[PDB]
């Protein structure tokens, strides 16, 4: 246990690791303080990500070069990150044209996602039903990795770089000076720091509240859950298929063989995990649909995990003014596994230059007070 | 000297006006008890025509400034203030804070106490009371203390006195209930007008007991105090309850005890029937028909746990010794992560629900990892058995029952006694035709007799009716200050 | 306990007793099976009804018919039922233009409705603020009553008809022969009879499954929650006052002087009773936006209670076919105490004569599974 540091990051998830890392590469002195292991939490319970198409500039923008820095990172930390696309089926003329402006807006901005063809979409993916399918939006530089396979890489690297990493360490205050952070208190002794980053995404508020942060900043935990199948033959499905028409289903084939993969069943604001019956019933409804195969495959287990949801489900990523240091990385409304090496990126160059090349202020902390949703 | 005042006071004096009159009073001194020391006892009117005071069950809506439907209770006298009285129901017509803790403590008596001492040691505590000053029942005593033998006020300074910077101390704030976000509890508090969540990994409700109520003739006439009510005005500001005193009930000692340490005169009559008078007491009647003249009548009739925060928490109660108590498991849990300790637990001395406190404490220490002993005041507790309470046979055939009321609104002993002769034995039921437990208290003061009365009408046993649970805001919260 | 009976109606709530008590002041031979007391469930959580202003003809006709069987058995038995209107806050012409095309309706069938003027809107109700209702939907002979005062006066009334009212008997299963009904099992016996209904409604399913109905007739227990605060001068708000801006609010005052109201705020399917705390803030917000004198307020408690929901927030009021003599009266969606003179007048003909007056037809039972929500 330190007891001072240039910055303290709170969570030890992919994203608070990530941010870590970039700090420490950087040159600069961070210690991350985690509750539990380094990965536990919603980056343990979490798919397999990593997609840039997204709908709006700034999260296509972001989302590219975050998967610059997948394809970077994962050779060189030897971490693994195929890139076997992203596949969404669609179905009517309303989804289509939407998608043909989706694909229009990712283009601009350097995503070369195709919209292509039934049976194109079933050559990737033989075992898909084509049979009500009309196109398909499809980008073969999407893709998918491990969690917590590339979790626990970065976790060594920032070590490597100098990182301090605790682990069964919880943050329960602060000392707060006049405006000033001058400690963060914890279960093990207070720590000393000026600058300390919020990454603990479902626990945001509650962060926030011993920060003493009047900002609203609306973070919720929500419960969503996935299904795992047995294991099956290597590269039967490769890609992430996402199928908004059945229940917005989304499934891929694990590294192991597995099929893993979940839908839309939200449950409102908890911290309760626990599987449902009804999840069970309503995955297995809308995957058989998708791709009829899988009704002769095994279930195994199902589990849950956080969404840490924002109204525009938009995570909150900036500096908060009002007390001197604090950061906010939090609310990443289920996508933020993709987002990490590149918001990594984005915290670093905040807090190491005072901006940063992508546009961060689309993740403006104050968007909501402001009445300023995305 | 005003000529109810126990003691010159030599607070900054003040000038208030009731009624148009002209009457002195000193700063600090709430409402009622400047209107007491005045020989004024008679403050409001219930909506069918009751006179009331402030020191029995039911609530006490004045006119402060021409702003309607202000809790006498509640409010501080000041100098130039224009009091009147008014209808029951006349009402005006004219920054949330978050705060994260370790432990929340919900009530700030000898247990509440005694858990944030065991508990400063190395977490950080939220100590909410709401009554102002941090001792508990036993500010209210001034008598030598069995366990700490000491003067019953000189120990709350001693304890107060030890309390960390770890503790933070919540006076004048009421909790509004207990609510499991799995991860945390939030308490939500209210203390003036601001509303303050605190958001708590543990609990513990150190929640305490409630005098019983005494059903005879007019028990909610202006000059009859509850046993706390007496206790307050006579030790906590210095004002008798009047000039010559009845006493019943049968605890009776403990007020006899005060009385005669402060020299005021009385009488101790065992049984009360009746209490008569225009606008105060005057008369109180016994069972014989023997009646004595005195300014107030005083009952003490025991204590039981208040079981509304035990039940809104989601405890569950078990009926012993005379009085509902919650069921707990082996670590005096409630459920997971909340505990409870003092008189919310059983009736016994101030020193037990100490111990019982800090053995609270303790095992939450525990949990947390911190070496700590609750055994040596598991231990310590065994020395005290928990007292007994007799259950009352109300005379009801020898009553008059409209005249003796069960709670605070309407709701006479007749109202519900008359459902009860209908066949309706279901309190559920007998909540809603009359509007029994739906007041100001819910049911705090009156549940347990209502319970009584039906058992003996029915013959069916009181471990066996089951009491309708304790709801969201446990303690009135108006309304304004929930939004947004 | 009985041992045969003509009808057997399960469940003892406002529609329950209602529906018996037409049947047995129409000569037939009925016996209820409460599994607790008449009038507990959602009745006894019941706000205070009672609407004509609904926006498709039948529910209009049906309320209109309704609202004469209230004046008539309210003098009739004593029970009271005043008519102080109810009083929808427009704000927008969005608004308006949709509920001057719902009075529309309403006038077409007999049901009087206004769109009135703010000042007006604030004569009835002084206390409303006026400052951003641009007009409002008024009906003088919408009223309120106490449902369980109500319901147990229906319950007196139809055993002195001679009705057989069972009050701590629970329903467990059917004896079914063919597919004649044989019997009603019970924890107390089984009763024999060839006609049953279902009036349970947030328990429907539980006797649907017990009955064998493969029918899909869903229907979902949510918990809805109410506040009551303290009592107040007599004919202060009057009228049931409804605002959809400030979140499906609505409030009353009741005759022991309460003002008693909830929102919209649901959660999701579940039995779970007890009040939250969010209600409680989200409550205390919107009331006192629609009228600000709330504010000086005491709350004295909340509670919860079930919506029994469909897909489309009308009942299933049928005759099951399958089932030889299964009737469902179920699933009112919050508005169930209101209607019930009307459909217990509706299931009585059904019962009795095979058809109704009244467009009953809307409530088919058979709607969900062919498709055909209204
Ligand atoms: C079923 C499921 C599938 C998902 N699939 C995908 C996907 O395919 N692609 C994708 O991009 N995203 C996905 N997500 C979401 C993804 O998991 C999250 O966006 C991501 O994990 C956020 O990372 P984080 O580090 O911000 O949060 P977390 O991983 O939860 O990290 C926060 C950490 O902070 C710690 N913490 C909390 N309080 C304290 C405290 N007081 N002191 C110290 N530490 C504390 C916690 O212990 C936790 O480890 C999925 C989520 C779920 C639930
Ligand atoms: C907060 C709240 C406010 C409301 N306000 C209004 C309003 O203002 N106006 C309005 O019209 N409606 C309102 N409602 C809805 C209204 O309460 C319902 O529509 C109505 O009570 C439905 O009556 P019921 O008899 O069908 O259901 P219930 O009253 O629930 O009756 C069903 C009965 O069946 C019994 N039962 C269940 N299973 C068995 C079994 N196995 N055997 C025997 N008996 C069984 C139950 O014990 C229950 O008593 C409100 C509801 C809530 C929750
Ligand atoms: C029409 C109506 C009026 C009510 N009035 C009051 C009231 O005046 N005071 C009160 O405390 N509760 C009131 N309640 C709430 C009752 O206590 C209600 O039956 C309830 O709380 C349900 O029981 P539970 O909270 O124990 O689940 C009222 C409920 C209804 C439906
Ligand atoms: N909702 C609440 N919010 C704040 N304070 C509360 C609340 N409910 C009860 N209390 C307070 O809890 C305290 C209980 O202390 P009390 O002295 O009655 O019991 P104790 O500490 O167990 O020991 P003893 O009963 O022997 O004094 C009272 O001061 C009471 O005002
Ligand atoms: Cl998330
Ligand atoms: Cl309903
Ligand atoms: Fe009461």
């Amino acid at each position: 246990l330190p007891e001072k540091s240039e910055i303290v990051v709170i969570g030890g998830g992919i994203v608070g690791v990530t941010i870590a890392h970039e700090l420490a590469k950087r040159g600069e002195e961070v210690t991350v303080i985690e509750k539990r292991f380094i990965g536990s939490g919603s980056t343990f319970r979490c798919g397999t990500g990593i997609r840039q198409q997204f709908n709006d500039e700034a999260n296509v923008r972001v989302m590219k070069r975050s998967v610059e820095l997948w394809k970077k990172y994962s050779e060189e930390y030897g971490f693994s990150f195929k890139q076997t696309g992203y596949l969404f089926l669609l179905y009517d003329d309303e989804e289509v044209k939407t998608f043909k402006r989706n694909i229009e807006i990712q283009n601009k901005f350097g995503v070369p996602t195709k919209l292509i063809t039934p049976e194109e979409a079933k050559e990737i993916v033989p075992l898909l039903d084509i049979s009500e399918v009309i196109a398909a939006s499809w980008n073969p530089t999407d893709g998918k990795a491990d969690p917590f396979e590339a979790t626990t890489a970065f976790a060594v690297k920032a070590k490597e770089y100098g990182a301090k990493l605790l682990e069964y360490t919880e943050v329960k205050g602060f000392l707060i000076e006049n405006n000033e952070i001058k400690g963060v208190k914890t279960n093990k002794g207070i720590i000393k720091t000026g600058i300390v980053v919020n990454a603990t995404n479902a626990w945001a508020n509650l962060i926030n509240a011993m920060a003493g942060i009047k900002t609203k900043i609306p973070i919720e935990p929500y419960k969503h859950q996935a299904v795992i199948t047995q294991p099956i033959k290597r590269g039967t499905i490769n890609p992430m298929v996402i199928s908004f028409k059945y229940g917005h289903a989304y499934l891929t084939q694990t590294f192991h063989g597995g099929i893993i993969g979940g839908i839309g069943y939200e449950i409102g604001p908890t911290y309760d995990l626990t599987p449902t019956y009804e999840f069970l019933r309503e995955v297995s409804y809308y995957f058989t649909k998708i791709i009829p195969a899988l009704k002769n495959l095994l279930i195994l287990r199902t589990w849950a995990g956080y969404y840490a949801k924002t109204p525009d489900s938009n995570p909150a990523i900036g500096r908060i003014e009002e007390l001197n240091d604090y950061y906010i990385a939090a609310g990443f409304s289920g996508h933020g596994f993709m987002m990490a090496p590149a918001v990594g990126e984005m915290v670093a160059e905040l807090i190491t230059k005072g901006k940063t090349k992508l546009p961060v202020e689309w993740y403006d902390p104050y968007r909501f007070e402001r009445g300023e949703l995305r | 000297m005003r000529p109810l005042d126990l003691t010159e006071k030599r607070g900054k004096k003040v000038t208030i006006y009731f009624e148009g009159k002209e009457l002195e009073a000193y700063e600090g001194e709430k409402l009622p008890v400047a209107l007491l020391a005045n020989e004024i006892y008679w403050l409001t009117t219930s909506n069918e025509g009751r006179k009331r005071g402030a020191f029995t069950f039911g609530p006490v809506p004045m006119t402060v400034n021409g702003v309607k439907g202000l809790e006498a209770r509640r409010i501080k006298v000041k100098d130039g203030m224009k009091i009147e009285r008014q209808g029951y129901y006349d009402f005006h017509e004219e920054e949330i804070e978050r705060v994260v803790v370790d432990v929340a403590i919900i009530g700030g008596g000898p247990a509440g106490i005694g858990a944030a001492l065991e508990l400063q040691q190395y977490l950080t505590v939220a100590l909410i009371e709401e009554r102002g000053w941090l001792g508990g029942d036993m500010w209210l005593k001034g008598i030598k203390q069995e366990g700490f033998n000491k003067d019953s006020r000189k120990v709350v300074e001693e304890l107060v006195g030890k309390l960390n910077e770890n503790t933070k101390i919540y006076l004048e704030t009421s909790a509004l209930g207990v609510f499991d976000k799995g991860e945390y509890f939030l308490v939500p508090v209210v203390r003036g007008d601001k509303l303050i969540e605190i958001l708590a990994k543990r609990v513990v409700l150190a929640t305490g007991a409630i005098d019983s109520t005494m059903l005879f003739e007019n028990n909610d006439m202006p000059g009859v105090f509850r046993r706390d009510f007496a206790l307050e005005v006579m030790n906590v500001w210095e004002v008798a309850p009047g000039r010559k005193v009845a006493v019943t009930g049968s605890k009776a000692d403990e007020v006899i005890q005060e009385l005669e340490r402060w020299g005021i005169d009385y009488v101790h009559i065992p049984n009360v029937k009746r209490v008569e008078g225009n606008e105060k007491v005057e008369r109180v009647i016994d069972m014989n028909n023997h009646e004595y003249k005195v300014d107030a009548l005083i009952f003490a009739d025991g204590r039981r746990p208040d079981i509304n925060p035990i039940t809104q928490a989601g405890g569950k109660l078990r009926f012993r010794r005379g009085y509902y108590s919650p069921v707990l498991d082996e670590y005096h849990r409630i459920k997971d992560g909340i505990y409870v300790a003092g008189s919310a637990v059983s009736i016994k001395p101030h020193y037990a629900n100490y111990l019982e406190g800090k053995l609270v404490g303790a095992y939450i220490l525990k949990e947390f990892g911190y070496d700590a002993q609750p055994c040596i005041y598991e231990e310590k507790l065994r020395e005290y058995e928990p007292e007994s309470l007799s259950i009352p046979r109300i005379p009801l055939d020898k009553f008059n029952l409209e005249d003796v009321q069960i709670c605070g609104c309407d709701v006479s002993l007749k109202k519900v006694d008359e459902v009860i002769r209908k066949g309706i034995t279901d309190l559920q039921i007998i909540k809603r035709l009359t509007h029994l437990a739906m007041g100001f208290c819910q049911g705090r003061y009156c549940l347990f007799n209502g319970a009584v009365v039906v058992s003996q009408r029915t013959g069916k046993k009181l471990s066996e009716i089951d009491l309708p649970v304790a709801r969201s805001p446990i303690k009135n919260v108006k309304m304004g200050i929930l939004a947004r």
